[PDB]
Order: structure tokens, then C-alpha cells, then sequence
């Protein structure tokens, strides 16, 4: 219903915002979704053509 | 192919494997989603993540991973973190009430209500492996779970398995930062499984890792973030060789044997350069010498026990980057010249050298620093006694008055259980010493 | 011996026997064994080591006590549900069963 | 991993309300039990001390036993009141009369039938019962009989589960009862066997540290309640929020306890600092550490400088790393080895927790095993054979069942606890 | 051609029938009230739907089912259900009080009165059908009318119906969780029928069927409608390759006789797989060899009994979806291999494969995920005589003091029937033992 | 399917004035007769209780009887006393004088004759008569003679057919009468002999789970007839109502009775709250059970832990989980064996309604086969010997033509009741 969808956006925002300003975890600090942020080496790298199976 | 377990037991073991999991999807372009958008250079299918990553009919690279802790507090924070999709709902399984640093309690009672599921979990990701190199066990031997249940699942997997490989990266009580008193108890207690099941074990203690990153990455706080970090940079260099291409490729077998002289001496230092910070990285040309010799520098290594007062056995170095092997053949034959560090007489090559095209992996926002080439070396020497031979006497000081004795005896662990594992680790500083002494 | 071994440590580094569990666990088995197939009953709360010690006889298994100084050794006998407090009677029990 | 709490006496009852209205003012609950946060944290571990109805209120999953139905009136009528089931108060007819015996054997004994039965209810309605809680003190009737009397029918039902206590250890130096010996005789040996740790309480240290440190004018019951109730929410730090080095109550337990008998210990807080130096402290964890092992901030009434620490814990909560609560305590450690115990390296045990008390931030909670915590065992034992010798105050003990043969057991148990602390103390590797 | 007649007997019959008849409906493209869209002239193109409804004298079609209860309130829960217009007002057949848990009433004096018309209704069901496989039976033995009625409704089919194959699906007492007291004199009563007068009888028992829900479903708080949807599921997986292009059809007969090697021996052990949730779902690369190790791993398991105790005799998988010869015959060689499971020595064959082409269906509010391949194992083992043990060691205890045996003689049954009873039980586990024993 | 329920003396029709309140408010029947639901299953199934009349009015299937004319003008003068047909009431002139001889055979032989034709009326305008209901107390003379009276016939033409009997067995703490005991042993016999199972409820503990556990300051007659309603409107609720388990009063009787003559349980109801604790209790199963196998909850005044349980029944009602309604059974089973008989395992027999009563979300009704039913035969049965041995009171029965042997014979057999339910009790595998 209408209102159960505003609750359930409420506690996904409530989620969202669980680690905003003097609750927060080492984890939560030190550990983002910061994948955008990195330049790697993807030149080098097994191509793996050999496989068996049994 | 070239498949290999990640095991994470107790609160150490999660918090490594946290640092170790996205070190490699940082390395694999893998989002906490577990997802490959797109990328130029990345070949049509190139899988080079098979090793730690297994792809999904979602598309997804659901990691290869066990974590395991008594408790839910680290489980559940890992669950409600930045990488839910990436890791399944099962393979990340918790307990309901934590060890409390007793051996026995993890080993006997709440680890056994766990492990049968553990194996289980282990059982369904090698049934997905067709190429299985072995598994790497991350804990803390100071604890309760990591200790006990550690142990167990050891024990149980060198049946399950037989003569896989086994890695673990274990953290000992170091000799002056540990925090709990019961620790020098788990740590002589969970020797047995370390010296028979455990097929190589190398240190990571704390307190080597703290001085490290105070006196070479200029950083006054660290933290158990930036240790894992460390850690987790050793273990992907470590695994670097199976994951790239590389002009010496080099296995866990391939490694094991060189490293292992005698079938249970395989207990090995680590260390690591150059560890180096934003700062001090793009004012120093890095040599490959110059890295050697400061991996070979009782201050970059990991773990706190000086060389000096033992004799090098094996050496395995696992170079990355832009390393050609003239640089690491001039660098071992200048160890072999310089004298403050000693080799045993009876191994005249004493060194094995593994390098790898693809370079170390920056994490910015973390601590480390982008550099051109690295340099890991796990060796194996006779030096490696002092930690024993001080941990055992603080188990004796401990143990001659029967102190902390009871919350072992009351969870179903027999008194001789100590004086099993003290015999047994007493044994371990006796023949280090009698394969160091000289022939 | 100067190496304390896993059957020293309490623990089977060998691989257990299966006829014991190719053995079906009958209601002879308990007349002639002692015991009950209903399970064991234990004032435990779900879910906790207390109910599985109670309950299942893996939980509480021990491979030999203490050091051995002070055609292997096999074991398979741990695997199932622990036993209840009632006995079986022979009168229960067939000796003879209908089949080729 | 819940905790199940339970209130004895009238002090008991107090530091109770005042320890539920710390914990709710943590976890964002209003005295109607409705909840507003700011985070989700709060509710991730909300169970271990309250219960949620299928309405949302939050309950505290508390036990109130007195005698007096007064006290029970008092801790409904206070700011936090409303909270705590209306069931959940256990009264009786007739105050335990400052009477050990009253409070153990005839009228205690009635009531306790009552306590077990909503004492069980709320145990058994935990997922996984990680212990029991109990706040009372050894002078008064009600707390020193009937709690040790609810820990002792508990024990039996209860084997391995964590049984805290707080008993608040009466001083003579603020004295106000003159059955005081007797009942704290009375009870340490029940509380040597029925409770796997337990440390103390002495006003005589509250006030100390409210006059010098706080510097309050007035310190009354409030503060030290509050004080109190601080620590005894920090204890449980790492159970209710994550943290970086997690520990449990059966954790610092097995710590803490080198030997069965040997589970009294000596606490403390930090930081604490008067009013008009708040802005002046420098917050660091050395200075935490510095106060942490200071003598004076101890909140009970017995200096450390007389004795050795057989085991000490530190709980640390707020951004902080490892050395900050590992280093220092090494720096202890080596500077003050006079000061702990040769045959126990590394006495100090530390844990993280990532959510420090609102209002700082951050902060420990200390516990330490002294071997000097058997300084008021001796002076309540020679208290105790004063009374005894001339047979004062017995009568109205043994009127009520009780014989002089259970006061000998009792001093002798006492005064087993007393040498076993003291060879231990001056015992030599 | 190829029909099936499906009977539902009791509570549990008729509500795991509802539930099948949701699925059957919605795989076969039927709607719930059964008539055609206005503009079509014909529901359905093809006649694939044949074997489980017949198209009436409207164009509509009516399920080849007989629901059976003695008491009115399931059989007019259906009535008046959103199924109210597709099944047949007649062959739903209710009577005006129920059985109360007890096998004489359902056997003896509410039973026979009600049997000959529910053999009315199946005569005509049958005239209905032109190529009729056999009967398709649910019930629980723990039932009054289930077990008594279900039992006379058995006889008189095989007396009746001559060698036509009975395949049965009953719903056994749990080993731990029961909802009677007299249910072990009623399971025991009933197995005099279903060891006799029935082909190849089914355990889905109520804890194992919670136990897979919990662990795999993810359900905190399952149900009868989950627990009978799972049902329904391994139903249309074993009927399916009759109705749906397969690699290896598999008939009634074809499974009823690769499966039981003596009359006695033929209560078969069934697991369905993979049993997942949509959040486990696309986490799982669920290949052939993963679901066929699932299906033979007790977590799998739908009835509480653990395969490792026994020896596997004939196990009959019916693989759906995309599975290819390719794969299921090496996850079949791969898991001879494995020790866990252990077949007697004289059945080293063991195995029957029926690949069918049609993955399963989802159903909507269901917790199914959809997955592009399941498999059902039908496994006849010798590890089953465990619950018949528990069982008859309940019917001891209670039949020691002569309990509850009042309500059966009232309801008119001789004590020598629980005598007899409890003798045939006795020789059925000394078969099971025998027949696992080596030559 | 559908019953017919019959009300006995005062004690009777006072509690099946309000039972049909119950029944009328939970099928959505007006006071006066008319239908005013808003649900089809109430319609569904209305004929178990009710029958249709002429102008669609829906009368109860009740027979109401009391010698005492002047207390069935209250059951008229009630709320809902405009439902039952004139012509259901029958009345005499005088009382039954509290006299058992009277009421079964001197007054009550000559008002039964009306009775019996209203009962048969009743059944042969019935169309599958599921079984006779009855209420009455013991502790009467109409209630107690008359009721057994009317079983007995009842059974001569009805044998195998279900006969509820919610005999109200008096309790001596809130005793009213001296004739107490003779009326109870002289109606205990026929109990046993004519009728399929008959539950205790006493006056006692109606009192005291009214007094503590709903903590209303006023519960009257009323207020302990109201949770005897609720009992049998939930012990009938799956003969009128759909459920994911259904059961009917054979198939629980099948269930609860192993032996012919063991056929007394005890009556318990959930969930009852006071006003204060509403906020703080949680409607789960988690908390019906503990309601359910309290002590307290019972409407019997001996406490279930005396014996072990034969057999309970859970008639639980509205939305729950099947497997979590199972297991908490599982969960009790498998953790208090000495509580219940092992020579018959899975004691607890659990049934699932969907649709639960008027204003409640969830609950269930317990129904227990105790083998503690026998103290309160015994506390009676001292008292019965104690009157009979100075030949107390028996001129006010042998006036009546009742002679003194029948005494004896009630006493033997109320002995061998007892004395199988300890025997079954000790009994051993
Ligand atoms: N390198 C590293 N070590 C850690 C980390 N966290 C904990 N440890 C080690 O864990 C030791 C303490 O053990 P515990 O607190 O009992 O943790 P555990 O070993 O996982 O065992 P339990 O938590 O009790 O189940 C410390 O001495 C640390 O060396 C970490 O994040 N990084
Ligand atoms: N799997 C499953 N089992 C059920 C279901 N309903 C009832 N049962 C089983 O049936 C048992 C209860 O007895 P019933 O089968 O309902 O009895 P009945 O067949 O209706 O016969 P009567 O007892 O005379 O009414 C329970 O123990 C369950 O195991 C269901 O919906 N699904
Ligand atoms: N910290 C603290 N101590 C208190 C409080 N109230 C009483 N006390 C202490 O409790 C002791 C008396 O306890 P008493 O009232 O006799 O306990 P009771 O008999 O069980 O009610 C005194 O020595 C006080 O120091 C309080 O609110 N806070
Ligand atoms: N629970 C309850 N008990 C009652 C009620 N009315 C009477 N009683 C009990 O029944 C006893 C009197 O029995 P009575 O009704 O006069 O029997 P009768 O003369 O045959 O109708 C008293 O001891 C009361 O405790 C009532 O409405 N509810
Ligand atoms: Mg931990
Ligand atoms: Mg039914
Ligand atoms: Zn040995
Ligand atoms: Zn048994």
C-alpha cells in the first residue's frame, strides 16, 4: 500500500544514513564503494584457454 | 583453473579477509556489486580472476571465500556492508556466542556446532574448482575462535583433502603488543594443528607490522585497517604468480617444496618492500636491489624476530612489476656477499625468485603509495625459534601455578592437553636449533 | 615417539570405517544394543552446543585419551543421533523377515 | 547475546533505573519506549538489553525485587519509570528489616518463588541468553539476602551462563548500618560461589571521586548512580555496538578470572573531569590511560599501591586504533612491574568498540583483579568476629532460622577468599 | 493418452492437491475458473494437459483429480475457493464428520460407507480417461481419514483396478516435531496397506520439508502452502516427461519398477534440488554436478532420515530444464565416487536418468526462484528402515499399557490388527536389514 | 457438525448467557437475532450454534434449566437474553434447596421429562448432531443433579455422540456452601460415567488469574464467566471456521483421552494482560505458549506441576506459522520430560484455526489431560469424609428417599478415579 511503501522508503533511507555523523564503524570508514576511484593494470593476466572437467 | 580457497576464521581472520577481498577486486575491476561494466583492456572474456573469483550464471564473481566467526558482530557488519552482493549470504556463516579466548571452548564446544557446516560450505566451493591449488587459513592463533575452531577445521580438512595445500597466515602473540592474558595458552595450545596440518605457516604478527608502518610509511596511526591492508598485500603478492602472467611463474606446491626442508619445518617470516607512502614514493628511485636489500633489513619485515641470531634456510622472493631477473641475480648474489646475514651451510642456493609482469595495486584512501615494482619475501630460517622459545616460557610462567586453568579444564579439554602442546612446541625450538646448528 | 600425534591430541587422522554406517540402525540394532531410536529429549535450548552434545553422538566424540606412550586405528561409530533413556524389548523384534 | 538484568533493594532498584536510563538515552528510547535515533546502529543490537513488542515499544528486560512496595512506587513514579513492565515489579507485605535472615530464609524465600517465575519467563524468551545482570548491595536486607539468594536458585538452573554482579560494598567510613558486617559476611560467601565475576561498589570511593575529580558541590545518590550506571553500560560496549577488537562477558570472565574464587574485582571510568575543566583537558588515551590507572579514580574505596593487579581490562570505545590501547598499557606495564604480577605476563587485556558514549568522544571502562581488593575483606572480617565474639545483633538473625554455625562457614569462607588473595599477591615464580 | 488419475485423501491430501493444482493449472496454461478466453475457441493449442485434465462438454476443462475428506471444511475451502469453477462439483467427494485421528474410524465405520462412492467417482474418472498410467495418491498416514480411508481407498483400487500402478506421496510423522498422539498408532495401521496395496510410496515428512525451507528458502516462518508448493514441485517433476518433450522419457511404470527390487522393499527416500531462494539464486552457478551433489547431500533431503546410515538400492533422477547428457552422466560417475553414498552389493547399476526438456514453473507468491534446471532424486535405500524403527518403538510405548487402543475398538478394529501390525513392521525392518546386508 | 449446548441451574445459565454473547459477537449476530456480519465465514458456518428461524433470525441451539425460577429472569434480562426461544425455558416453582436428591430425583425427575423433548426437538432438527455441550457446577443442586441427570439420559439415546460437560467443581477457599462436598461426590460419579470428557473449571483460580494476571480490581461472576466463554468459543472454533490444521471435540477427545475413564483436563486461555502491561507484551507465539503452560493460566486451583501430562491439546487461532506453532510444542516436549508421561511420546497435539475471536489477533485454548486433576477430587474428598463420618447434613438427602449407601458408592468410585490418575501418574515403561 501507500503507506507501506513510505515506510519501506523510510527504512532504506534510515539504512542508507545509518553510517552518517558520529556513528560509524572502521569498516564503515575505512571500506567504500570507491571501485571509480582506482586506476589498475589490466594488461597482464592469464587467459586460461586449457580447461578440463572429469 | 589455478583455483585456491580463501578460509577466514574469528574476528582476525574477517577483518584480514575484508582488506584481502578488496585489495582483489581491486585488482580484477570487480565491484562490491561483483560485476564487469566495461574495460578497454580487458580481453573479451579474459579470466584472470578464476582463481579467487567464480563466475555466476547472474554474471556475478561470487569470491571463493569462507568467513567464519563464533560471534555475529563481525559477520553481520560484513553483511550490512559495502559488499552485500559481492559476497553470498551463506559462505560468510557466523555462530551465536563467541569463544572468549579458550582454546577448548573453540575447539571442543562452540566450534564444534559449526565446523560440520564449514566443511560443508569448503565441500560446495571445491566442488566448483576443477583446479584447486589449496587453501590459505587467515587467523590469529591468540584468540579463542581462531585458535580452537581454526584448529578444527585444520584438522578436519587434512582428511577432507589429503594432500592439498594449506597456508596460514597466522598471526602469533608478538613479543610485547598482545592483548589478551589466556593468549600465550591458544597460542601453545594451537600449535599441534599448525606444526601437522597446516603444510606452510607464515607469520604475521602485529607488533612487526606496527614498527613497519611507523618508521616507513610516516603515517604516527595505523590501524588494523592499514595492517590488513598490509597483509592483504602480501597474500596478492603471494598468489600474484597463479593470478598474472609473469617470467617466473610460480605455485603454492611450487613454492611449498622449495621452502619446506624437513616435513614439519615450514613455520616462515614474511616481509614486504617497498612499503612506502604518497610522500616518499615519487622522490626515490626504487631499485630492485635496493628493495631486496630492504626486504632483507630486519626493519621492513613483518615479522618481529632479528635474523641475526639464527641462520637463513629458504628464501622464496615474489617480485612484481617491471622486475628483469638480472636485477633479483645481482640482488641474491649480493646477499650471498654481504655477511650480517648468514645462510645455513648445508643450502648453497638457499633462494627461490618468482616474478610477475603486472605491478602492485595502489588503494588510495587507504595508506600505501603507487610504485613501479615490489618485492615479498617468505623465509624460512632458523630464527624464527626466539618467538617460540618465548612463548613457550611465557606458557611456563603461566602454566606452573595452574593459573587460567579452569575456564580450559571446564570446557571438555583434558589437563594434559598443556603439557602435550608444551612438549610439543619445546620439541619444535629443539630440532630448529639442531637444523641450524652447523654439520 | 617426542611428536605427539593426532590420535595423541584426541582427534582421527584417519580415514573412518563405512560399514558402520552401511549398518542400518534397526530397531534390533537398539534391542540388541541398548537404547531407543526416539531421540534424546535434553533440557537444552534450541540451537545451542548443550541440545547438540545431547543429542548427536559426533559432537562428543574423542579419539583415544591423552598420549599413546601413556590394521590402523578406525573409527565410523559417531555418526548418527545419540540414543534415548528407554530399552527395547526382544518381544518387539522379528527374528525372521519375509524376502528372497 | 542478551543480558538479562535484575534490581535488588532499594540501592539496587536505583543504580537499575539509573543504569536503564543510560542505556535508553544511548540507544534513543523515550520513557514511553518509543525510539529516535539517529541511527540504525542502535537497533541492530537494541535486544541485548530490551525486548521490542509487536506494537514497537522497547522494554527493558528487567527484574525489580523488594520488599517494600515503596521502592518498587518510587522507581514507576521516576523519569524513566514507564519503561520496565508493570509485571515485571516483584513487592512483598513486609520489608526485609535490614535482615540478612528475613531476606534469605523466610520472608525472601516467599517472594523468590515469584522472582523465578518472571525471571525465568524473560530468560527463556532470549534467543541466546549470553547472561544475567544483577545490581544490589551487601549492607541493606533485601539486596544482600534475597540477591544472593535469586543468584544461588539462578546457578542451579544456569550452570554455564555469565553471571554479573554489582554489589555495592558498604564502607565503614560511611557507615549507616550497624548490621553491616554481618550481612556483608553473609553474602561474600554465597557471591564467592554463585558468581563467576563480580566487582564492587564503595560510596566511600563514589563520593571520593565525585568530591575530588568532579568536583561537584552537592554529589548526591543521582550522581554516583549515574557513575555508576556509566561504567556498567561501557562493560557491555563491545556486545551491543561493533568495534574493532570485539569481547564478550564471558570473555572478560576468562580474562579476568586466573582462579575460581579469585572474581572480585576493582573498577573504574574514564574520562572524568570537573565542570570547569572540561575545555581545559586535552583528550588523549594517554591521559585516559593515565586516569584509567590513577589510584584515586577508582570507585572502589582501596588502593591499588598496596597490592598487585592479578588481571586488569580495559574497554575503550570511540575512533581509536590499537596502539593508543595497547602501548600504554605496555608502558604500565613495564614502568609500575611492582604493581602487577611477575607469573601473569601481559595483565591488561584491551578491547575496541566503534561507538563511544554521546558526549565524548571517546572513553574506557576499567577493570581490574587486584590483589589489594582483599583489604575490605579483612576490615569486614575483623568488623564481622567483633560482633560475633560478643554475640551482638545475632538474635535477630537467629530468630529467623539461621544458626550460629552458618556464621562460623561464612568467616571461614571469608577468611579462605583473604589468604588465597593474599598468597597469591606475594607468591614468587 | 498417458492420463494419471490424481487422488487427494484427507487434510493433506487435499490441500497438497490444491497446491498442485495451482501449478498444474498455471504450467499448462489453464486459468484458475477453467474456461477459455471469449474470442478463443480453444484454451489451449495443444493437449499436453491432457494427462491431468479433460476438456468438457463446454470446451473447458476439468482436472482428472478426486479430492476425498470425511469432514466439509477443506473439500468447501475448495468450493469455494478461486478454484470453485474448474473442479468437477462431483468427484469431490466430503463427508458429514471426519475420522479424529483414528485409522479404525476411517477404516471401518466412516470409511466403508463413503469408499464405494469414492470408487464410484474414480470409476468414472477412469472411463473418462482412454490410456490411463495410474493412480496419483496424497495423504499423510498420520491422519484419521488420510490413513484408515486412504488404506480402504487403496485396497479396493487394487482389487478393482488390477495391476494398474498406485504411486503413492504420504506425509510420514516427523522425528522430532508431531501434531498428534495417536499419529504412530495411525502411521503404523496404515503401512499394513501401504506395504501391500500400493507400488512405490513417497515420505515427505514435515520436518525435513521445514528444514529445506528454513536453510534454502530463506523462509524465517514457513508454512503448509510452502511445504505443500514444494510438494507440488517434486509432483510435476516426476510427471512431467510424459507431458513434455524430453531427452529420456520416464513413465509411472518405467519408475515404479527401476526402483524396487522386492514387493516388500518399496518405500523410496525422495529429495528435490536445487531448492533455492531468488537472493540465493543468482549467487550459485547451478550446474548439473552441483544439483545432483545437492540432491544426494541429506541438506536436500526432504525426509528426515540421513542417507549416510543406509545403502542406496535405486535411485531414479528426473532431471528438468536444460541439462544435457553431457553433464549428468559425469555428475553420475563423479558421485559413485564418492564414499558418502554406497550402494549394495547387488545393485551395482543403481541409477535411472529421465531427462526432460521443460524447466519448472514458478508460482506466483511462491519462494521458489526460477532456476533453468532442477533435478528430483526417487531414491529407494535401506537407510529408511531409521523411521520405521522410531515409529513402531513409539507404537511399543504406547501399546505397552494398552493406550488410546479403547478409540480403535470402539470404532471397530480387533487388538490383533495392532498385533499383526506391529509384527509386519517388525519383519519389514528385518527385510531392510537383510536386503542391506552383503552376499 | 454443528452442537447443542444445554445450560444447568444458576451457575449454568449464567455462563451460557455470556458463552452465547461470545458466540453471537464472534459469528456477527445481533442481540435480537439478526444477522449483521460483514464477512462471508461467519455466515459460512452459523449453523453449528445457531439455527435459522421463520424471518431469518438465528436462535441458539440452548436449553436452559434451573429449578430456581427467580434467577432465569437474569439470563432473560442480560444483553444478548432475547435470543433463546421462550419455549427452551423450563422452570419450577421451588428451588432445588442446594440438594443433589432433590435435583436428580425428587424435582428434578419431574422437570426433566420438558427437557429431554426440548433436547430431542433440538437433535431432530438437527442435521448432524456433533455432540451435546453442557454447563453447570458441581457445588449445586440443580446444577450438579439435574446435569448429571440429563447426561445420563442423554447417553441412553446418544451413545457414541460427543458430551461436553463444563462442570465448575467448587473450590473450599471461595466456598458458599456446606453441602459442597455431598453434591460434588454424588455428581463426580456420573461425571465419569456419562460423559465423553469434561473439564474442571474452579471458582479459585478463575478468581486468581482474574486477580493477578489480568489485575482488574472487580472481576465478578460476569468477569470469571468470561473467560469460561472464551474457552468453549475456542474449543469449537474449527467446527466453524477454516484452518491450515482443524479439528473437532471427537478428534481432541481421540487425542487427549488414552483411557475410557481418564476424561478431566484443565482449561487455560491466551492471552490475558492487564490494562497497564498492554504496551509491553508481544503478540507472538513466543508468548501464547508461555501464557498457555503457565501455572498460573489455569482455571483449575491445583498447579500442573503436582503430576505429569497425559496428553494437551493447543486449539490455537488466527495467523500463525504452522511449523512455529509445532515446534515451540517440540520445543516444550523436548525440554520438560518430567513433566510429561514417557510411555507416550508427542504428548502435545496442536490444531490451527485462521480465524481467531472477535478482537484478538492471535490466541489459543489449552486443553490438559494433567494427572493432577486428582487434588482436586482429594481436597473435596477429605472434606466429603470428614462430613460423612459424623453423619453431617443427611437427613436434608435421605428425606428425599436417597438412602445412605449411595454416599459410599460415590466415595469408592471418586477413590478409583483418584486413584487411576496416580497410578497412570507412577506408572513406569
Ligand atoms: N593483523 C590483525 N590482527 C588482528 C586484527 N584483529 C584482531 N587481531 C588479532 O587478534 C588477537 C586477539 O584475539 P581475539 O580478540 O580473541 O580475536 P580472534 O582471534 O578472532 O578470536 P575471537 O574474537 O575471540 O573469536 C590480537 O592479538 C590481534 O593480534 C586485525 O584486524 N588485524
Ligand atoms: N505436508 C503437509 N502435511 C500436512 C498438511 N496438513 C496436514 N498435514 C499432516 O497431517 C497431519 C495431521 O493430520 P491430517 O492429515 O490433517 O488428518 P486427516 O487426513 O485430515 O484425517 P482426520 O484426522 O480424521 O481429520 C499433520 O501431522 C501433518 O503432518 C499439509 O498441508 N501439508
Ligand atoms: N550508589 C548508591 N548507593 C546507594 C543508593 N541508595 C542506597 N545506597 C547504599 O545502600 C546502602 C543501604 O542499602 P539498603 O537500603 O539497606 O538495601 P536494602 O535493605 O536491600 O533496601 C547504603 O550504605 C548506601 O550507601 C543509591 O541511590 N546509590
Ligand atoms: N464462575 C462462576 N461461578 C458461579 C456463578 N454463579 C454461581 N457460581 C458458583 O456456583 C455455586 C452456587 O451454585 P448454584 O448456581 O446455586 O447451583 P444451582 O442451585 O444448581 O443452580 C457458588 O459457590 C458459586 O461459586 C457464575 O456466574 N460464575
Ligand atoms: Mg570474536
Ligand atoms: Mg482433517
Ligand atoms: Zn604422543
Ligand atoms: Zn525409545
Amino acid at each position: 500500500s501507500q503507506a507501506q511503501e513510505m515506510a519501506l522508503t523510510q527504512r532504506d533511507a534510515r539504512f542508507q544514513t545509518r553510517h552518517d555523523g558520529k556513528w560509524a564503524t572502521t569498516y564503515s570508514t575505512g571500506y567504500q564503494d570507491r571501485s571509480a576511484e582506482a586506476d589498475v593494470c589490466h594488461k597482464y593476466g592469464a587467459k586460461a584457454v586449457f580447461d578440463i572437467q572429469d | 583453473m589455478r583455483e585456491a580457497i580463501c578460509i577466514h576464521i574469528g574476528q582476525a581472520g574477517c577483518q584480514v579477509g575484508n582488506a584481502c577481498w578488496e585489495l582483489f577486486c581491486l585488482e580484477h575491476g570487480i565491484q562490491p556489486d561483483g560485476s564487469m561494466p566495461s574495460d578497454k583492456c580487458i580481453g573479451v572474456e579474459d579470466d584472470a580472476f578464476n582463481t579467487f573469483f567464480s563466475e555466476t550464471g547472474a554474471g556475478k564473481h561470487v569470491p571463493r571465500c569462507l568467513f567464519l566467526d563464533l560471534e555475529p558482530t563481525v559477520v553481520d557488519e560484513v553483511r550490512t556492508g559495502t559488499y552485500r552482493q559481492l559476497f553470498n549470504p551463506e559462505q560468510l556463516v557466523s555462530g551465536k556466542e563467541d569463544a572468549a579466548n579458550n582454546y577448548a571452548r573453540g575447539h571442543y564446544t562452540i566450534g564444534k556446532e559449526i565446523v560440520d557446516l564449514a566443511l560443508d560450505r569448503i565441500r560446495k566451493l571445491a566442488d566448483n574448482c576443477t583446479g584447486l591449488q589449496g587453501f590459505m587459513v587467515f587467523h590469529a592463533v591468540g584468540g579463542g575462535t581462531g585458535s580452537g575452531l581454526g584448529a578444527l577445521l585444520l584438522e578436519r580438512l587434512s582428511v577432507d583433502y589429503g594432500k592439498k595445500s594449506k597456508l596460514g597466515y597466522t598471526v602469533y602473540p608478538s613479543p610485547q603488543v598482545s592483548t589478551a592474558v589466556v593468549e600465550p595458552y591458544n597460542c601453545v595450545l594451537s600449535t599441534h594443528s599448525l606444526l601437522e596440518h597446516t603444510d606452510v605457516a607464515t607469520m604475521l604478527d602485529n607488533e612487526a607490522i606496527y614498527d613497519l608502518t611507523r618508521r616507513s610509511l610516516d603515517i604516527e596511526r595505523p590501524s588494523y585497517t592499514n595492517v590488513n591492508r598490509l597483509i592483504g598485500q602480501v597474500v596478492s603478492s603471494l598468489t600474484a604468480s597463479l593470478r598474472f602472467d609473469g617470467a617466473l611463474n610460480v605455485d603454492l606446491t611450487e613454492f611449498q617444496t622449495n621452502l619446506v626442508p624437513y616435513p614439519r619445518i615450514h613455520f616462515v617470516l614474511t616481509s614486504y618492500a617497498p612499503v612506502v607512502s604518497a610522500e616518499k614514493a615519487y622522490h626515490e628511485q626504487l631499485s630492485v636491489a635496493d628493495i631486496t636489500n630492504s626486504v632483507f633489513e630486519p626493519a621492513g619485515m613483518l615479522t618481529k624476530c632479528d635474523p641475526r641470531h639464527g641462520k637463513y634456510m629458504s628464501c622464496c622472493l615474489m617480485y612484481r612489476g617491471d622486475v628483469v631477473p638480472k636485477d633479483v641475480n645481482a640482488a641474491i648474489a649480493t646477499i650471498k656477499t654481504k655477511r650480517t646475514i648468514q645462510f645455513v651451510d648445508w643450502c648453497p642456493t638457499g633462494f627461490k625468485c618468482g616474478i610477475n609482469y603486472q605491478p602492485p595495486t595502489v588503494v588510495p584512501g587507504g595508506d600505501l603509495a603507487k610504485v613501479q615494482r615490489a618485492v615479498c619475501m617468505i623465509a624460512n630460517s632458523t630464527a624464527i625459534a626466539e618467538v617460540f622459545a618465548r612463548i613457550d616460557h611465557k606458557f611456563d610462567l603461566m602454566y606452573s601455578k595452574r593459573a587460567f586453568v579452569h575456564w580450559y579444564v571446564g570446557e571438555g579439554m583434558e589437563e594434559g592437553e598443556f603439557s602435550e602442546a608444551r612438549e610439543d612446541l619445546a620439541a619444535l625450538e629443539k630440532d630448529y636449533e639442531e637444523v641450524g646448528a652447523e654439520s | 615417539h617426542c611428536y605427539h600425534k593426532c590420535r595423541c591430541y584426541g582427534h582421527d587422522d584417519t580415514l573412518p570405517n563405512y560399514k558402520l554406517l552401511t549398518i542400518p540402525r534397526t530397531n534390533n540394532y537398539y534391542a540388541a544394543t541398548g537404547g531407543c531410536p526416539c531421540v534424546p529429549r535434553v533440557a537444552a535450548h534450541p540451537g545451542s552446543w548443550r541440545l547438540k552434545e545431547g543429542q548427536l553422538r559426533s559432537s562428543t566424540y574423542r579419539c583415544g585419551t591423552g598420549c599413546i606412550k601413556k590394521c590402523c586405528h578406525h573409527s565410523g561409530d559417531q555418526y548418527g543421533w545419540r540414543r534415548g533413556p528407554h530399552t527395547v524389548l526382544d518381544k518387539n523384534t522379528a527374528a525372521t523377515g519375509k524376502c528372497d | 547475546r542478551e543480558i538479562v538484568s535484575c534490581q535488588a533493594g532499594q540501592c539496587g532498584n536505583q543504580i537499575g533505573s539509573k543504569f536503564w536510563e543510560v542505556i535508553s538515552d544511548e540507544h534513543g528510547v523515550d520513557p514511553t519506549g518509543t525510539y529516535q535515533g539517529d541511527s540504525d546502529l542502535q537497533l541492530e543490537r537494541i535486544n541485548v538489553y530490551f525486548d521490542e513488542s509487536s506494537g514497537g515499544r522497547y522494554v527493558p528486560r528487567a527484574v525489580l525485587m523488594d520488599l517494600e512496595p515503596g521502592t518498587m512506587d518510587s522507581v514507576r513514579a521516576g523519569p524513566y519509570g514507564q519503561l520496565f513492565r508493570p509485571d515485571n515489579f516483584i513487592f512483598g507485605q513486609s520489608g526485609a528489616g535490614n535482615n540478612w535472615a528475613k531476606g534469605h530464609y523466610t520472608e525472601g524465600a516467599e517472594l523468590i518463588d515469584s522472582v523465578l517465575d518472571v525471571c525465568r519467563k524473560e530468560a527463556e524468551s532470549c534467543d541466546c541468553l549470553q547472561g544475567f545482570q544483577l545490581s544490589h548491595s551487601l549492607g541493606g536486607g533485601t539486596g544482600s539476602g534475597m540477591g544472593t539468594l535469586l543468584i544461588s536458585k539462578l546457578r542451579e538452573e544456569y550452570p554455564d551462563r555469565i553471571m554479573m554482579t554489582f554489589s555495592v560494598i558498604p564502607s565503614p567510613r560511611v557507615s549507616d548500618t550497624v548490621v553491616e558486617p554481618y550481612n556483608t559476611t553473609l553474602s561474600v560467601h554465597q557471591l564467592v560461589e554463585n558468581s563467576d565475576e563480580s566487582m564492587c561498589i564503595d560510596n566511600e570511593a563514589l563520593y571520593d571521586i565525585c568530591f575530588r575529580t568532579l568536583k561537584l558541590t552537592t554529589p548526591t545518590f543521582g550522581d554516583l548512580n549515574h557513575l555508576v550506571a556509566a561504567v556498567m553500560s561501557g562493560v557491555t560496549c563491545c556486545l551491543r555496538f561493533p568495534g574493532q577488537l570485539n569481547s564478550d562477558l564471558r570473555k572478560l570472565a576468562v580474562n579476568l578470572v586466573p582462579f575460581p574464587r579469585l572474581h572480585f574485582f576493582m573498577m573504574g571510568f574514564a574520562p572524568l573531569t570537573s565542570r570547569g575543566s572540561q575545555q581545559y583537558r586535552g583528550l588523549s588515551v594517554a591521559e585516559l590511560t593515565q586516569q584509567m590507572f590513577d589510584a584515586k579514580n577508582m570507585m572502589q574505596a582501596a588502593d591499588p599501591r598496596h597490592g598487585r593487579y592479578l588481571t586488569a581490562s580495559a574497554l575503550f570505545r570511540g575512533r581509536m586504533s590499537t596502539k593508543e590501547v595497547d602501548e600504554q598499557m605496555l608502558n604500565v606495564q613495564n614502568k609500575n612491574s611492582s604493581y602487577f604480577i611477575e607469573w601473569i605476563p601481559n595483565n591488561i587485556k584491551s578491547s575496541i568498540c566503534d561507538i563511544p558514549p554521546k558526549g565524548l568522544k571517546m572513553s574506557v571502562t576499567f577493570i581490574g583483579n587486584n590483589t589489594c581488593i582483599q583489604e575490605m575483606f579483612r576490615r569486614v572480617g575483623e568488623q564481622f568476629t567483633g560482633m560475633f565474639r560478643r554475640k551482638a545483633f545475632l538474635h535477630w538473625y537467629t530468630g529467623e532460622g539461621m544458626d550460629e554455625m552458618e556464621f562460623t562457614e561464612a568467616e571461614s569462607n571469608m577468611n579462605d577468599l583473604v589468604s588465597e588473595y593474599q598468597q597469591y599477591q606475594d607468591a614468587t615464580v
